Order: structure tokens, then C-alpha cells, then sequence
DNA sequence: GCCTGCAGGC
DNA sequence: GCCTGCAGGC
């Protein structure tokens, strides 16, 4: 949310490197620094090319936090990020099943994902989420994110007391409603109110992926 | 009154249709995010001629951070016509109608009415500092005590944190501060309310002198 | 805040 | 191919 750094996937070529000054091209990692814009109020990203990022004097010692959306990255990006940011038997095994736990998580997400994306259009996933009663959010990669949400925990139940509808940060889930006119509803909770989810008349894929779901699964939160 | 970052403060005057003063000021603030952005609009005639401008400007108040744009329209109306539509796009609300509805995450408008200069400079830069967007009108000062004894109510009640959050918002949306870069901060102190009613005491003050 | 390359809609 | 709104960039 209120970070400093902030990385992703390219959600279009038209970024210019900061350091290269040359185009970056779309669905491509790409690191930034958010810093105070000179021309209006609020934060902007300076954004920098996996390889361009690390010469320039920018010290992270521990991505798996100071950087935003670490955790929403497919799982060898985030250990290659992690390799480049430097360049109890009982607790321990606890701690490894649960980092294999959260990779097997991971990886099953970009999975359905990459599936939708070859098997789907944008107003098919359009018409997708407004069937379980979700929001239509701005944003291709952003549908994409919520259409895999629902499929796998559930199509989320409106707010108990804006009415709002609720998206996934990196921490946990925040609700974006309005609670009046000149503020925003406030809510965060890692375990919000939900129904089951509903693939239309026309979802032969329905099988192509739901059924594969090993399913019986809740969100595993970063610690 | 024309504003001076356009560059036309003596060449031009504001144009006027009896109460359509082609000139607004608006604000909107979020503390959970720390926004408190200001938009300067208007519709400049020539001081006598057949030209006319538009210019907008926008930031954070009292911060240098924030730029402007002069665009010359072509005829006379249109211009209105583009200043109706911006107002439309930044508020929600009408640019005239009696229906001041707010809207989420848009702006609010805000009603606007020898050693000796040595000084004079300090004192005028401090009445800056008190007003960071400039002279307001008893009818908004007032509404902002209004809201002002609303939180002290809900403060004395200690509950409901998130209304204390959206009342300290529409009041710092009512009158702005210079808090530089600052987070605008919270008023669940009753020091502080009081400290602030205190200053809107001594204001309204200045302002009922000034008649 | 404004600018604009671009994709869906026709 | 044209067009017009806008998610993305800054
Ligand atoms: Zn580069
Ligand atoms: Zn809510």
C-alpha cells in the first residue's frame, strides 16, 4: 500500500526506463521506486529494468516486505529476486512446509491463471465475475487476478456494513466502498464473508480447471 | 480576482454572468492516505477585448508541488462550455444548482469572498500560512464549527473512530492548512479541537471586524 | 492532476 | 480502417 518499492509484470510497453530511457515491453518483470511527483500531489513510479535496477545504489535487504506485490509474483521470479537483492528442527520443518505450502499456492494460482488467459477473452471474463455478484475492476491484469480469486475461495459476499466490495492486497483483504461521499469504507480482515463459486450455462472449461482443483483450500497469508 | 501564476493578473479580469463568478477554488482531502490536493479554476475575459482564456492549476496546498495550464479557447462561449465540463468531471455536482452533493473521491467547492513594511511582509506571509488557499466565507467558517462541536460530541462518546476519521476529513476539506508534506493528522485530541475552535474563534473574530 | 497510444465496436 | 473513450504513464 504505502510502500517504497514496488514490482510486477508490465501491464503495457508504453514505460520508460529511468535508467535505459528505452521502452520495456508488456507481461515483463519490472521493478520501481515510488517518489513524490513534482507535478501534482502524490506518489509516482520510476520504473527500471530487472537488470538496470541493482546498478544504481538502491540497498533492499529484504524484498519478501519492502517491496510491493512481492508476493503476488510467480514463485522463481520471487527467488531470483531474492538471490539478485544481494549482488528448532520442529520449527524449522513447520516453517519449510509452510514455504512449500505457500509455493504450491502460488503456482497453482499463475496456473489458472494462464489457462484463463489462453482460453478466455476480456469481456468473456468480464461477463464471468458480474454472474457471482463482483465487481468489474479497471484493469486487465487486475480482472484476471479477481476471476481466480473467485473461482478458487469463493465469490466474496458484500460488506456488513458499507455494502462494498472487497479485493485482495498483499497483507490481507481491504474493502474499497464508500462509507460516505469523502472517505473510503476502512476494512481489512484475512478471512471475509463469501459463497461458493458459479460457472455459468456456458463453462465447458469448467472442468478443464475447477475439476483439477484439489480444492478444500483457504488463502495462505505471507507471515 | 485573476491569479497570477497565469500571468494575466493586470491584463484581464474574471468574467461574470451576474452571479457566475467563472472562478472556484476546490479540495479534497483523504487522511488514510494522506491527500489534501487543491484545483484553482477560471474563465479569464480581457480586460476589453474579444479574447478569452481558460486556466486551471492544481497541488497540495501551501506546497510548491503542482503545475498549471493557460489554454487559449476560441470564441467567447465555448470556453463555458469547457469550464462546465471540467467542473463536472472534478466535483460530480452541477456547476450551478442548489445540490452540493458530495461524491467520492471528488472535490468540494469552497466559498471565497520605515521599519513598517519590513514587517507588514511577515505578518501578510503568516495570514497566507493561517489561509493557505486565501479569505473564506462566514457561511463555510461556521459550517466548519458546526462540524467542530460534531467531534467533540463524537470524541466525548469515544466511539465510532471511523465517523471521528470522516468528520476530520470534511473539515479539513472545509479549511485547509499548510501541512507541507505532513500526513494531515487526526482530531481525536481534545487539545487539539479545542486548540482549533480556539482559532476559528479568533478568525471569525477578524472577519465580522471586517465589515 | 493531465497526456495519449491503443483496443474494442462499429 | 475509423473513432472515442480510457487504463496506463508520468
Ligand atoms: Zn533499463
Ligand atoms: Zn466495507
Amino acid at each position: 500500500s504505502d510502500k517504497l518499492y514496488r514490482v510486477e509484470y508490465a501491464k503495457s510497453g508504453r514505460a520508460s526506463c529511468k535508467k535505459c530511457s528505452e521502452s520495456i515491453p508488456k507481461d515483463s518483470l519490472r521493478m520501481a521506486i515510488m517518489v513524490q511527483s513534482p507535478m501534482f500531489d502524490g506518489k509516482v513510479p520510476h520504473w527500471y529494468h530487472f537488470s538496470c535496477f541493482w546498478k544504481v545504489g538502491h540497498s533492499i535487504r529484504h524484498p519478501d516486505v519492502e517491496v510491493d506485490g512481492f508476493s503476488e509474483l510467480r514463485w522463481d521470479d520471487q527467488q531470483k529476486v531474492k538471490k539478485t537483492a544481494e549482488a528448532s528442527k520442529k520449527e524449522k520443518d513447520k516453517d519449510s512446509k509452510l514455504e512449500k505450502a505457500l509455493k504450491a499456492q502460488n503456482d497453482l494460482i499463475w496456473n489458472i491463471k494462464d489457462e484463463l488467459k489462453k482460453v478466455c477473452s476480456t469481456n468473456d471474463l468480464k461477463e464471468l465475475l458480474i454472474f457471482n455478484k463482483q465487481q468489474v475492476p479497471s484493469g486487465e491484469s487486475a480482472i484476471l487476478d479477481r476471476v481466480a480469486d473467485g473461482m478458487v475461495f469463493g465469490a466474496l459476499l458484500p460488506c456488513e456494513e458499507c455494502s462494498g466490495q472487497l479485493v485482495f492486497k498483499s497483507d490481507a483483504y481491504y474493502c474499497t466502498g464508500d462509507v460516505t461521499a469523502w472517505t473510503k469504507c476502512m476494512v481489512k480482515t484475512q478471512t471475509p464473508n463469501r459463497k461458493e463459486w458459479v460457472t455459468p450455462k456456458e463453462f465447458r472449461e469448467i472442468s478443464y480447471l475447477k475439476k483439477l482443483k484439489v480444492k478444500k483450500q483457504d488463502r495462505i497469508f505471507p507471515p | 480576482a485573476v491569479d497570477p501564476d497565469s500571468g494575466l493578473e493586470h491584463s484581464a479580469h474574471v468574467l461574470e454572468k451576474g452571479g457566475k463568478v467563472f472562478s472556484a477554488t476546490l479540495g479534497l482531502v483523504d487522511i488514510v492516505k494522506g491527500t489534501n490536493s487543491y484545483y484553482k479554476l477560471q474563465l479569464l475575459e480581457d480586460d476589453k477585448e474579444n479574447r478569452y482564456w481558460i486556466f486551471r492549476s492544481w497541488g497540495r496546498v501551501g506546497t510548491v508541488i503542482g503545475s498549471n495550464k493557460l489554454e487559449q479557447m476560441p470564441s467567447k462561449e465555448d470556453a463555458i462550455e469547457h469550464f462546465m465540463k471540467l467542473y463536472e468531471e472534478k466535483t460530480g455536482n452541477a456547476w450551478h444548482s442548489k445540490n452540493f452533493t458530495k461524491y467520492p473521491k471528488k472535490f468540494y467547492p469552497l466559498e471565497i469572498d520605515v521599519e513598517s513594511m519590513k514587517k507588514a511582509m511577515v505578518e501578510y506571509e503568516i495570514d497566507l500560512q493561517k489561509m493557505p488557499l486565501g479569505k473564506l466565507s462566514k457561511r463555510q467558517i461556521q459550517a466548519a464549527y458546526s462540524i467542530l462541536s460534531e467531534v467533540q460530541q463524537a470524541v466525548s462518546q469515544g466511539s465510532s473512530d471511523s465517523q471521528i476519521l470522516d468528520l476530520s476529513n470534511r473539515f479539513y476539506t472545509l479549511i485547509p492548512h499548510d501541512f507541507g508534506m505532513k500526513k494531515p493528522p487526526l482530531l481525536n485530541n481534545a487539545d487539539s479541537v479545542q486548540a482549533k475552535a480556539e482559532m476559528l474563534d479568533n478568525l471569525l473574530d477578524i472577519e465580522v471586524a471586517y465589515s
